[PDB]
């Protein structure tokens, strides 16, 4: 019926441990918050 | 430990939370890969 719920942070995820990641990052706008509402969005669709 | 701080050694610098794990340095070995190839792992070079 549903699956494991998780929570995948897309900062550390796309950047992991890098400060200049983070900054070209950032550049990109939403993007990061789309990947947690993208796999979030999976398990609460899920939940639906 | 357990604070988020900047390690610098042996130019591995980043950033994260110091703590205690299983991992058994060799004195040849410098520093630990994750799964994703990045430094997760280091050891202090004035002391073992």
């Amino acid at each position: 019926v549903s699956m494991t719920k998780t929570s995948v942070d897309c900062t550390m995820y796309i950047c992991g441990d890098s400060t200049e990641c983070s900054n070209l990052l950032l550049q990109y706008g939403s993007f990061c918050t789309q990947l947690n509402r993208a796999l979030t969005g999976i398990a609460v669709e899920q939940d639906k | 430990k357990n604070k988020c701080v900047n390690f610098n050694f042996n130019g591995l610098t980043g950033t994260g939370v110091l703590t205690e794990s299983n991992k058994k340095f060799l004195p040849f070995q410098q520093f630990g890969r994750d799964i994703a190839d990045t430094t997760d792992a280091v050891r202090d070079p004035q002391t073992l």
